[PDB]
């Protein structure tokens, strides 16, 4: 039945830590560390099948 | 003519076979290849799962698949008449 | 073997394995993704796509 | 007893720890014996090649005293690399509290210069454990040889040998 | 540990300097260098 979604103004949000430089620029700098890194995963730890 | 379609493009090989190398690069220059019998890849026992997930199969066909393995013979001749025995794979 | 109720339509078994998806997201300069996916009851090549 | 194959580790990865040895097949010359001229040969470039991974299985590591360890401790097996890198901020510290509270908003630093770093280490917080990490499988246990197999029924026998083996118990 | 020219080196260095010449010396009718194997090898 003749209906349709169109789209026209698009836009993308970032909603920082409005941190102190000195705290900020040290921990991304250790962060930046080959041992220190990031790592996430899920509750959906499965493969699927068809 | 006023006539709108999209183009259906593809290939077609046939008469050739699909060749790697086993070079840190990938490159079959001469018969040893960079990581082909380095030193890692001569001593160390290894196995091999891989996939070949291919397109629409009418008939049941038979996917001929080669592994480029060594088999170089040495015919010996220091005798008259005996043939002396050496095969590798 | 999966011997189940027969039922009216045809269904998709959606079997699911539990099967660990971890991605390390090495991060050595300040604006770089460098990251490897691996599962474990998965090798990484041999799958249905 | 007289002619064995150099026997070679089978790897699982993420565990770190190998399964077991086995002997090579898909690349084991012809045995079919040419003659009383070359019989010597088969069984001499294949005995100094013996002593080729005999001699350095006591070089690359350490001889075998626990065969295959889960439990395992850095020493030979290395820990990743011990160095950081640290620098300054273009804003500093303590010369921030006087102006943008009052009236002066904000916007080496050259307004006051001050020189302040503290340089903290970026090695791994306590010593690696478990099995091999990245790469050093090759140095940790190397294709060694078994030349008089099974010599010793109820004592000892090639125990860690087999893959379908864990550490706890036999069978 | 490799004997059968898989890691030894070019025709003309270990093998016997006898008949190595008539390699060569031999022109057109024995033109011979598909007898013997050709090892060709690549840094490590």
């Amino acid at each position: 039945d003749g209906a349709s979604i169109k789209f026209d103004s698009i836009c993308l949000y970032a909603t920082f830590f409005p941190m102190a430089h000195n705290t900020a620029s040290t921990l991304e700098a250790m962060l930046r560390n080959d041992t220190n890194d990031q790592s996430f995963n899920d509750y959906l730890s499965a493969a699927n099948m068809l | 003519t006023a006539v709108d379609s999209i183009t259906q493009k593809k290939f077609l090989c046939d008469r050739t076979l699909w060749r790697i190398p086993f070079s840190s690069n990938f490159m079959s220059m001469g018969a040893l290849t960079d990581l082909g019998q380095n030193l890692l890849y001569a001593n160390s026992a290894h196995a091999l799962d891989m996939t070949f997930e291919v397109d629409p199969m009418d008939e049941p066909t038979l996917l001929y698949v080669l592994f480029e393995v060594f088999d170089v013979v040495r015919v010996h001749r220091p005798h008259r008449g005996v043939i002396e025995t050496v095969y590798l794979r | 073997t999966f011997e189940v109720d027969p039922m009216d339509e045809p269904t998709l078994l959606y079997v699911l394995f539990e099967v660990f998806d971890v991605v390390r997201v090495h991060r050595p300069h300040r604006g770089v993704i460098e990251t490897v996916y691996l599962r474990t009851p998965f090798s990484a090549g041999n799958a249905t796509t | 007893k007289e002619i064995p194959t150099p026997y070679m580790w089978s790897y699982q990865p993420q565990m770190g720890l190998a399964a077991g040895a086995a002997q090579d097949y898909s690349t084991r010359i012809n045995y079919m014996s040419a003659g009383p001229h070359m019989i010597s040969r088969v069984n001499g470039i294949r005995a100094h090649r013996n002593r080729i991974l005999l001699e350095q299985a006591a070089i690359t590591t350490t001889p075998r005293n626990n065969l295959n360890p889960r439990s395992w401790p850095a020493a030979l097996v290395y820990q990743e690399s011990p160095a950081p890198t640290t620098v300054v901020l273009p804003r500093d510290a303590q010369a921030e509290v006087q102006m943008t509270n009052s009236g002066a908003q904000l916007a080496r630093p050259s307004f006051t210069p001050r020189q302040a770093i503290l340089t903290l280490q970026t090695s791994s917080s306590e010593p690696r454990s478990g099995g091999i990490g990245t790469l050093q499988f090759i140095e940790e246990f190397v294709p060694s040889v078994y030349f008089n197999p099974f010599s010793g029924p109820p004592g000892h026998y090639p125990d860690q040998f087999i893959p379908n083996f864990d550490a706890v118990k036999d069978s | 540990w490799s004997y059968m020219h898989i890691s030894g080196q070019d025709a003309s260095e270990y093998l016997s300097p006898g008949l190595v010449q008539f390699a060569r010396a031999t022109e057109t009718y024995f033109s011979l260098n598909n007898k013997f194997r050709n090892p060709t090898v690549a840094p490590t």
